[PDB]
């Protein structure tokens, strides 16, 4: 290979890192809100000067890769829970955050931050501004949500509150200054993406470069890396689709970002090459011959 | 024209090799791609 | 607030798929081979549920929505005009709402207070539509969407069936996946014998128990136009 | 059809993420993708063998 | 609704799948440690509990 082909949409809009990360307002864990992400450049510098995250773990990619990747249907969650329910927030995990209020899915591509705010969740006497759900029939499914607010029975019938065994579903979160690390308040955000199977239009700050073709160059088509030659298709892309297959499992056709054209991807090397020689004892010249 | 009799050229004529070319240059296998051939799909991964 | 006295029983007639009913897996490109997918599909010459009005017979029911349904619908005239989607169809669950109608297309989904008798109202006299009721209240909201401009003909056609619009509702990993389809057919029973591809419209991110589904009708005034939609169930 | 199979055996996720590399090694870093392309190699020798 | 756990984890079983599965000679030990010496409560640590 000798030149380097990364080609990158046209995205020239930083990512909203204030109206999330940073909102006046954040919805209970019973309650939680979603964000649909488009149009950026995520670049997480800018979270450096402002913003510390007590817990940034997360599965499904490579937190060294984050910047060269380019991710595909990105939403966001957030919501408030304390020091003890942080945890449970996690692939395969049980309690009463991840069974009745937020279930994580057993495989996940996304990433989980969360960070602590005691100064702005918290006063001198009782916040009691947040709600979570530990009294459900059942377990909630893989990314879903229950905002009812009706009276529970271990027996199912409808019944009054004051009844015996009727009790309310969704109890306050006590949050006071003097408390320790344990039932403090924090904020929580989970993002989740899909990356190298659908056409994006938001990942990280990539400088793209010119085409080259029919030359053996190293490519970087919307995170997709490899060696190979470009070449000009015929194929017929449908607006809903991006990359393509072989019937062996490998790239061959992949829509330009900018320029929508479709490029066709070969392998450099091809061939058969046989050396003949006298034998070492006699000389050392030999002859090739490519097949 | 050929140097084989009619009874050998008839044999060959039954049998429908695959025709591997024995020169199967990079330029037939970079275009007429739609077509998918096998063998050009045989020697992209090293088997000649 | 609406409702209807007098009554119909519903048909429920049952019929035969023809291998139809399949869409796009995933989004990638394949041209020249043979590709083995395991996924939830409608099983080949599977029962499908017919519901026919014009003969007096306005049934709008609910319907069961367990692992996502099959829904084909033929009709010279727009008679269905949507869906809603819930658990509960009461003011105490959420439930999404899909309305075709004119001028956008609206999805919406927050605690609706339904009237338990879907309705859209448009007279044959002068074939425009008048304001009708599905909702009363809305309660706390969770989404929102409204599509950009069009017109569909509202007039009555005296022909056969001219259309079949198929579509295919799957709700998984709180994900509501559409798939949208178009042929055209000309007969006045059953489903059309054929083969047809649905392609990807619709990925909405609603968090939702969706277990029930209602169809949205045309009225045209007691009484309406010929439309027959069939509902298949999917199986993995 | 014994080099047909071989090619089409190319496809096949010998217990890794995915059957096509320049994907594990785009999304993981060298030593979580290591894993997998040792399962891959092990996989297609064993197809060669 | 009475007890919140710092920390619950654990090892030869799924978290999920202890609603379902029955076991067998149970037994539970308890004592008291202090913060930094809760994480050498593990298979193969070092210190001084
Ligand atoms: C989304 O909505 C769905 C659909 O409504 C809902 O799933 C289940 O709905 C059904 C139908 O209402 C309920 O299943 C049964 O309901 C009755 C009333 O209680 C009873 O037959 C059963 O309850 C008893 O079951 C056992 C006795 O055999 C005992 O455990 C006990 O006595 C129970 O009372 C049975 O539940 C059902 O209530 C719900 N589901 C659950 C988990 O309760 C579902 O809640 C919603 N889905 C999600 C993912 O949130
Ligand atoms: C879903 O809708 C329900 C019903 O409207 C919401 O519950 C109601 O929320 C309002 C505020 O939006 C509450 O009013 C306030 O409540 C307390 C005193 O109870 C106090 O802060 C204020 O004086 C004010 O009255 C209201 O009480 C509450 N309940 C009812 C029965 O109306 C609910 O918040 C909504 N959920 C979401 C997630 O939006
Ligand atoms: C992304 O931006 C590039 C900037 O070059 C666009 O390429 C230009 O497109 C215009 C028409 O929109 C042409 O007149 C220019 O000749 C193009 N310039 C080059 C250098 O190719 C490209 O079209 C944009 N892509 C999208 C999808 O908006
Ligand atoms: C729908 O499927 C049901 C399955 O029960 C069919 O109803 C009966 O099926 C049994 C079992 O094969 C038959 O012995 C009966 O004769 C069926 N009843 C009738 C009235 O046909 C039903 O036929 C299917 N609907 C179709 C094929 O349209
Ligand atoms: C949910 O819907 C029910 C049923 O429509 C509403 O119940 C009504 O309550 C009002 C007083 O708030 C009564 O005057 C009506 O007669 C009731 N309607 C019926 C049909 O019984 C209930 O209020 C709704 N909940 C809301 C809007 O929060
Ligand atoms: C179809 O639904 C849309 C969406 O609700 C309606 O368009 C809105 O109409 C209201 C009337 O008060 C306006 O305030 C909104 O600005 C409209 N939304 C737009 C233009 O995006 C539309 O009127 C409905 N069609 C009918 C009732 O015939
Ligand atoms: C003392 C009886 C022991 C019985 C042993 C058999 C099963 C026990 C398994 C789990 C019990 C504790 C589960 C953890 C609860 C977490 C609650 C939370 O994280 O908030
Ligand atoms: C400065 C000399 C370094 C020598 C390097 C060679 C071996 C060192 C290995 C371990 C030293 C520290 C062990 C940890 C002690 C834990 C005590 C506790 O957890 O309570
Ligand atoms: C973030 O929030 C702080 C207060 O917590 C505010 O002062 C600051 O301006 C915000 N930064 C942004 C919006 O970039
Ligand atoms: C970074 O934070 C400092 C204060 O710590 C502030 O003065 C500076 O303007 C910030 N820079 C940016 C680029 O936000
Ligand atoms: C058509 O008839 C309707 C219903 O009476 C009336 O509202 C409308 O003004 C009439 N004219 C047009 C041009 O729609
Ligand atoms: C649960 O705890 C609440 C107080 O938080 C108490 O009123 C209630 O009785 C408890 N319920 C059970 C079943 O222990």
């Amino acid at each position: 290979p000798s030149k380097e082909v990364v080609r990158f949409p046209n995205i020239t809009n930083l990512c909203p890192f204030g109206e999330v990360f940073n909102a006046t307002t954040f919805p209970s864990v019973y309650a939680w809100e979603r964000k649909r992400i488009s149009n950026c450049v995520a670049d997480y510098s800018v979270l450096y000067n402002s913003t510390s995250f007590s817990t940034f773990k997360c599965y499904g990619v490579s937190a060294t890769k984050l910047n060269d990747l380019c991710f595909s249907n990105v939403y966001a969650d957030s919501f408030v829970v304390k020091g003890d329910d942080v945890r449970q927030i996690a692939p395969g995990q049980t309690g009463v955050i991840a069974d009745y209020n937020y279930k994580l899915p057993d495989d996940f591509t996304g990433c989980v931050l969360a960070w602590n705010t005691r100064n702005i969740d918290a006063t001198q006497t009782g916040n009691y501004n947040y709600k979570y759900r530990s009294l459900r029939h059942g377990k909630l499914r893989p990314f879903e949500r229950d905002i009812s607010n009706v009276p529970f029975s271990p027996d199912g019938k409808p019944c009054t509150p004051p009844a015996f065994n009727c009790y309310w579903p969704l109890n306050d979160y006590g949050f006071y200054i003097t408390n320790g690390i344990g039932y403090q308040p924090y904020r929580v955000v989970v993002l989740s993406f899909e990356l190298l199977n659908a056409p994006a239009t938001v990942c990280g700050p990539k400088l793209s470069t010119d085409l080259i073709k029919n030359q053996c160059v190293n490519f970087n088509f919307n995170g997709l890396t490899g060696t190979g030659v470009l070449t000009p298709s015929s194929k017929r892309f449908q607006p809903f689709q991006q990359f393509g297959r072989d019937v062996s499992d490998f790239t061959d056709s992949v829509r330009d970002p900018k320029t929508s054209e479709i490029l066709d991807i070969s392998p450099c090397s091809f061939g058969g090459v046989s050396v003949i020689t006298p034998g070492t004892n006699t000389s050392s010249e030999v002859a090739v011959l490519y097949q | 024209p050929t140097k084989r009799s009619f009874i050998e050229d008839l044999l060959f004529n039954k049998v429908t090799l695959a025709d591997a070319g024995f020169m199967k240059q990079y330029g037939e296998c970079l275009g007429d791609i739609n077509a998918r051939d096998l063998i050009c799909a045989q020697k992209f991964n090293g088997l000649t | 607030c609406l409702d209807f006295d007098d009554r119909t029983p519903p048909a429920n007639t049952q019929f035969l798929s023809s291998h139809r009913g399949v869409y796009y897996p995933d989004d990638i490109f394949r041209s020249n081979v043979l590709h083995l997918v395991q996924d939830h599909f409608l099983p080949f010459d599977s029962n499908v549920t017919r519901f026919i009005t014009f003969g007096l017979n306005f049934d709008n029911p609910i319907i069961p929505f367990k692992d996502g349904i099959y829904f084909a619908a033929t009709e010279k005239s727009n008679v269905i005009r949507g869906w809603v989607f819930g658990s509960t169809m009461n003011n105490k669950s959420q439930s999404v709402i899909i309305m075709n109608n004119s001028t956008n297309l609206v999805i919406r989904a927050c605690n609706f207070e339904l009237c338990d008798n879907p309705f859209f109202v448009v007279l044959k006299s002068n074939n425009t539509q008048i304001p009708s009721y599905i909702f009363n209240n809305a309660f706390n909201c969770t989404f929102e969407y409204v599509s950009k401009d069009f017109n569909l003909d509202l007039g009555e056609k005296p022909g056969n069936f001219k259309d079949l619009r198929e579509f295919v509702f799957r709700n998984k990993d709180g994900f509501l996946h559409v798939y949208s389809g178009y042929q055209p057919i000309s007969a006045a029973s059953g489903l059309p014998t054929g083969f047809n591809a649905l392609k990807p419209i619709f990925k909405l991110p609603l968090g939702i128990n969706i277990t029930n589904f209602r169809t949205l009708l045309t009225a045209f005034p007691w009484g309406t136009s010929a439309a027959a939609y069939f509902v298949g169930y999917l199986k993995p | 059809q014994a080099l047909n199979t071989l090619v089409k055996q190319l496809s096949s996720n010998f217990g890794a993420i995915s059957s096509v590399l320049n994907d594990i090694l785009s999304r993981l870093d060298k030593v979580e993708a290591e894993v997998q392309i040792d399962r891959l190699i092990t996989g297609r020798l064993q197809s060669l063998q």
